């Protein structure tokens, strides 16, 4: 839908899961 | 998943479990793309070489899960299938080209901390993120190794692999509707999807709007976590036309 | 090996 891709327990609360930064750092 | 890790609670709220009624069992992974639609791989439902041709009544959809075998009371939600939709040009005969299907649910699922849909890519997100070396995340409750069953949802991050490398790794005829992912023997780290992970989501988190997109569907591999071999994924943006066709015409 | 789902949902 339009709230898509935003997880309640992480993005909605501005928390990160433990390895999403591995993803970010690869987006080089 | 092979050489993956235990998922954090709420980490993959789109993750769906294709569940077999009788005998009760895990059929495949799948994903939640809206409150009534679930996306999965075609071969999870139809694969004549293995005498697989499931119908709605055969299956249940279990959303919001963490634990593989446990019935997570007050947390998970199990949905009944209304209709199954398989890509009309799904190639089970040669290479599993277009390995994708839609599953319309009987009643809307209610979102929660544990249940939430993932986005589907637009052309500009696909173009920006489908790049060799960019990593995605695949999840599922499948085997822990080629030759076992995890207690909870497993997670692994894997780099998208260069098309020539994909092609040179296999004898199978590969298409634009596919991409492969996994580390090279070189890169040391490892990990892959495995049996039972089928139809599950390959997602990326856009650095542009911080939203998670499902770029791929777990489709096939030759072994699991085999050195010099890669996981192959249905290219979801390449079949997005088909997806909104199906959704634009059946409610 | 799977915990029994409620008889409903079928
Ligand atoms: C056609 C190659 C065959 N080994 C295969 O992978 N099949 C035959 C039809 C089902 C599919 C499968 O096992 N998919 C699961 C899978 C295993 C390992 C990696 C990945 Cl990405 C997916
Ligand atoms: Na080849
Ligand atoms: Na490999």
């Amino acid at each position: 839908e339009a709230d898509c891709g935003l997880r309640p327990l992480f993005e909605k609360k501005s928390l990160e899961d433990k390895t999403e930064r591995e993803l970010l750092e690869s987006y080089i | 998943i092979v050489e993956g890790s235990d998922a954090e609670i709420g980490m993959s709220p789109w993750q769906v479990m294709l569940f077999r009624k009788s005998p009760q069992e895990l059929l495949c992974g799948a994903s939640l793309i809206s409150d009534r639609w679930v996306l999965t791989a075609a071969h999870c439902l139809l694969y004549p070489p293995w005498d697989k041709n499931f119908t709605e009544n055969d299956l249940l959809v279990r959303i919001g899960k963490h634990s593989r075998t446990r019935y997570e009371r007050n947390i998970e939600k199990i949905s009944m299938l209304e209709k199954i939709y398989i890509h009309p040009r799904y190639n089970w005969r040669e290479n599993l080209d277009r390995d994708i299907a839609l599953m319309k649910l009987k009643k809307p699922v209610a979102f929660s901390d544990y249940i939430h849909p993932v986005c589907l890519p637009d052309r500009e997100t696909a173009a920006s993120l489908l790049q060799a070396g960019y990593k995605g995340r695949v999840t599922g409750w499948g085997n822990l190794k080629e030759t076992g069953q995890p207690s909870v949802l497993q997670v692994v991050n894997l780099p998208i692999v260069e098309r020539p490398v994909c092609k040179d790794s296999t004898r199978i005829r590969i298409t634009d509707n596919m991409f492969c992912a996994g580390y090279k023997p070189d890169e040391g780290k490892r990990g892959d999807a495995c049996e039972g992970d089928s139809g599950g989501p390959f997602v990326m988190k856009s650095p542009f709007n911080n939203r998670w997109y499902q770029m791929g569907i777990v489709s096939w591999g030759e072994g699991c976590d085999r050195d010099g071999k890669y996981g192959f994924y249905t290219h979801v943006f390449r079949l997005k036309k088909w997806i909104q066709k199906v959704i634009d015409q059946f409610g | 090996d799977f915990e029994e789902i409620p008889e409903e949902y079928l």
